[PDB]
């Protein structure tokens, strides 16, 4: 069977109330678990049978069913409910699946991007790749698409995307685009840019080099 | 105190073959089925074998089925998962969970103790990282890590003595199965031109230790 | 619940492969545990019991055993309709 699992990341401030949605695909009884994996460990139970809550944990979290539709409630979240909780049915043995994946997230004012462009360095060059890089530094929310234009052409397909965790005293993002080019495809053009679209931002920012 | 502790997680060949053990320390296993659950590197839980050992039974899950094979050794007191004919799928950190026996309300905890959990990767070739300065145009420069292998590499400006608005962002498999990470800081431009930024990276698995500097 | 129990026990006794008793077996058990909810629990541990007996069978590929063995449930869960209607 299979397990959906909504919203996939949501925001929400120390004190705020939290509710995550998770619906079977089929009839599943009471037979839901919730975890909570904080980054890089394993991940701990807190609700069991889909409404009663594990010996050990917080009484905040709370569950509930309806029907085929099952719910993770948090009363009031804390600085150290900030991690990514899944949903598990169990029916047998054999047929354990794992929902998606909901992320908490700390949330604050809009803040806009400072975006930056570095041309590839000569060093680089003499192995025979280029790589220019899009850099977006103390941005707030995530979402930033960053879009590369060489002569005015849109280029799909050679660009990785890398974004940092939040911050822990502002809790800002940070975006790093890579667009990766052989030496002979670089050397054909000479303006390159990549544009930012993004909140903070009334109209996109194009930083742009040519050489 | 009951608690599960995993060994045998390293780098393999593809097509090689590796051993993972759940050493199980304060329970007995004939009275708690142990399950194996991986999880691929930035990705969401997946099941992967279990053995009952009061009754032999075993069971795995529908992609893993014809390569792995668990069993348990009550003497002992751990669960072996033997995994053959690896691929490039398989690179994840193998928990080793527990669960009751029904009837009765163990059952309903469901793992409710899991394990350390041990990374598996499955590797071509360990190589050095070969780091690429970003020239720099608040001005923002950085040393560019690229075709490295495996995880993980340190950056570390001036030797440590700058730490402030310094961001290293996390490793991302390229496509050829070697990571290639950046790392940026941000200085004011009036002191861009004063003072030599030095960039030096270590790699423990190829003892690398490569000083890169970044120049306008 | 009951009625789920009893549809789905004709579904066994009509399969003839693995695939449809483990997957009618599920949804046996899945009411078991939902009914428990609601000596009358302590008449459904032996009956979840048996429902892992057949569906132990039912996965290691033996289909023929199953329907074998989940005739023995038609008499056990007979006898709680028969216990609960009294109650009732």
């Amino acid at each position: 069977i299979q397990m959906t699992q909504s919203p996939s990341s949501l925001s929400a401030s120390v004190g705020d109330r939290v509710t995550i949605t998770c619906r079977a695909s089929q009839s599943v009884s009471s037979a839901v678990a919730w975890y909570q994996q904080k980054p890089g460990k394993a991940p701990k139970l807190l609700i069991y049978s889909a409404s009663s809550l594990y010996s050990g944990v917080p009484s905040r979290f709370s569950g509930s069913r309806s029907g085929t539709d099952f719910t993770l409630t948090i009363s009031s979240l804390q600085p150290e409910d900030f991690a990514t909780y899944y949903c598990q049915q169990y029916l047998y043995y054999s047929l354990v699946t794992f929902g998606q994946g909901t992320k908490v997230e700390i949330k604050r004012t809009v803040a806009a991007p400072s975006v930056f462009i570095f041309p590839p360095s000569d060093e680089q060059l003499k192995s025979g790749t280029a790589s220019v890089v899009c850099l977006l530094n103390n941005f707030y929310p995530r979402e930033a698409k960053v879009q590369w234009k060489v002569d005015n052409a849109l280029q799909s397909g050679n660009s990785q995307e890398s974004v940092t965790e939040q911050d822990s005293k502002d809790s800002t993002y940070s975006l790093s685009s890579t667009l990766t080019l052989s030496k002979a495809d670089y050397e054909k053009h000479k303006v390159y840019a990549c544009e930012v679209t993004h909140q903070g931002l009334s109209s996109p920012v194009t930083k742009s080099f040519n050489r | 105190e009951v608690q599960l502790v995993e060994s045998g997680g390293g780098l393999v060949q593809p097509g090689g073959s590796l051993r993972l053990s759940c050493a199980a320390s304060g329970f007995n296993v004939v009275d708690f089925s142990l399950h194996w659950v991986r999880q691929a590197p930035g990705k969401g839980l997946e099941w992967v074998a279990y053995i009952s050992s009061s009754s032999g039974s075993t069971s795995y899950a529908d992609s893993v089925k014809g390569r792995f094979t668990i069993s348990a050794d009550t003497s002992k007191n751990t669960a072996y998962l033997q995994m053959n004919s690896l691929r490039a799928e398989d690179t994840a950190v193998y928990y080793c969970a527990r669960w009751g026996y029904w009837p009765g309300e163990p059952w309903w905890k469901a793992f409710d103790y899991w394990g350390q959990g041990t990374l598996v990767t499955v590797f071509n070739q360990i190589k050095g990282p070969s780091v690429f300065p970003l020239a720099p145009s608040t001005a923002a420069l950085g040393c560019l890590v690229k075709d490295y292998f495996p995880e993980p590499v340190t950056v570390s400006w001036n030797s440590g003595a700058l730490t402030s608005g310094v961001h290293t962002f996390p490793a991302v498999l390229q496509s050829s199965g070697l990571y290639s990470l950046s790392s940026v800081v941000t200085v004011p431009s009036s002191s861009l031109g004063t003072q030599t930024y030095i960039c030096n990276v270590n790699h423990k698995p190829s003892n690398t230790k490569v000083d890169k500097k970044v120049e306008p | 619940a009951f009625e789920t129990l009893n549809d789905n026990l004709k579904v066994i006794e009509k399969a003839d492969n693995a695939a449809q008793v483990k997957d009618a077996l599920t949804k046996m058990r899945a009411a078991a545990l939902d009914a428990q909810k609601a000596d009358f629990r302590h008449g459904f541990d032996i009956l979840v019991g048996q429902i892992d007996d057949a569906l132990k069978l039912a996965n290691e590929g033996k289909v023929k055993e199953a329907q074998a063995a989940a005739e023995q449930l038609k008499t056990t869960l007979a006898e709680l309709q028969k216990r609960y209607w009294a109650r009732t």
